[PDB]
């Protein structure tokens, strides 16, 4: 409702670091839980 | 050198190190099984080397 005043971005700690490969299992659930919480966020850069 | 891999790595023998290591052993298998070592070193302890 208060989009434009405050956007609820994905958190800093949500992302897997960009050196870990996909074969690490705790690093793909960290990407899986990110993807499902994608459209929930009002950040317009969430799909990227 | 070769650039850094990002997947799971395993010890491979395509290196220049492995080219250097395997050819020294391939050379000292020749020195051990040469004629000079044949006349002195016993044949069963030559197989050990």
């Amino acid at each position: 409702a208060y989009n434009g005043l405050v956007t609820t971005v994905l958190s800093e700690d949500a992302f897997p670091d960009s050196s870990q490969s996909i074969t690490h299992l705790p690093s793909m659930w960290k990407c899986l839980f990110l993807t499902l919480a994608g459209p929930m966020t009002s950040d317009p850069h969430s799909p990227v | 050198n070769q650039p850094l891999p990002r997947l799971t790595v395993a010890p491979t023998y395509d290196s220049a190190m492995s080219n250097w290591i395997s050819t020294t052993i391939a050379f000292f298998i020749r020195v051990v099984n040469s004629v000079n070592m044949t006349a002195t070193v016993n044949d069963l302890t030559r197989r050990t080397m």
